[PDB]
């Protein structure tokens, strides 16, 4: 490549990077911050273990 | 942008007039500030007793 | 920096400027200069800038 | 998977699932069914020389 700092636009130089996930194919271990609370009991509730 | 001070000092002993004389006035300071000066005022030191 | 329609001024005088880590940077974008050709200007001296 | 790279400013339409210019065939081309993301922008003031 040619990159001089006088060059127009389209001809400077960008910088990219791409990101790749999977679609359950191995227990998930990456995801954002989950706040955990207590562990209620003899109730109907739904549940994220 | 320039204000320019030309300053003399001289022992007289006339007693009303300006002295019938003659005597150069060197240079006292420059200022490199640029103003638009129109008026301009007078300070005296009254007693304060 | 201050908008275009209130344009910032400063008065930069009394000092030792070296433009050669002006020009050579290759921050800038553009540049272009008129009074004197740039590799000629740290060879002379003003005032008031 | 993180994949980075630089490329010029005109070249970047061609990085798209479903294309095929000259960076996107024969340099990296990334499958149609893409379950990702794309990252971009400009690094003039970093990678550029007088
Ligand atoms: C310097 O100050 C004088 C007075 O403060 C300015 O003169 C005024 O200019 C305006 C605009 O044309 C007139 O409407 C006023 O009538 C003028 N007043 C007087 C007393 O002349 C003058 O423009 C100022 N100059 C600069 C460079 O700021």
């Amino acid at each position: 490549y040619g990159f001089q700092p006088t060059n127009g636009v389209g001809y400077q130089p960008y910088r990219v990077v791409v990101l790749s996930f999977e679609l359950l194919h191995a227990p998930a271990t990456v995801c954002g911050p989950k706040k955990s609370t207590n562990l209620v009991k003899n109730k109907c509730v739904n549940f994220n273990f | 942008g320039y204000f320019k001070i030309y300053s003399k000092h001289t022992p007289i002993n006339l007693v009303r007039d300006l002295p019938q004389g003659f005597s150069a006035l060197e240079p006292l300071v420059d200022l490199p500030i640029g103003i638009n000066i129109t008026r301009f005022q007078t300070l005296l030191a009254l007693h304060r007793s | 920096f201050a908008s275009v329609y209130a344009w910032n001024r400063k008065r930069i005088s009394n000092c030792v400027a070296d433009y050669s880590v002006l020009y050579n940077s290759a921050s800038f974008s553009t540049f272009k200069c008129y009074g004197v050709s740039p590799t000629k200007l740290n060879d002379l001296c003003f005032t008031n800038v | 998977y993180a994949d980075s790279f630089v490329i010029r400013g005109d070249e970047v339409r061609q990085i798209a699932p479903g294309q095929t210019g000259k960076i996107a065939d024969y340099n990296y081309k990334l499958p149609d069914d893409f379950t990702g993301c794309v990252i971009a922008w400009n690094s003039n003031n970093l990678d550029s020389k007088v």
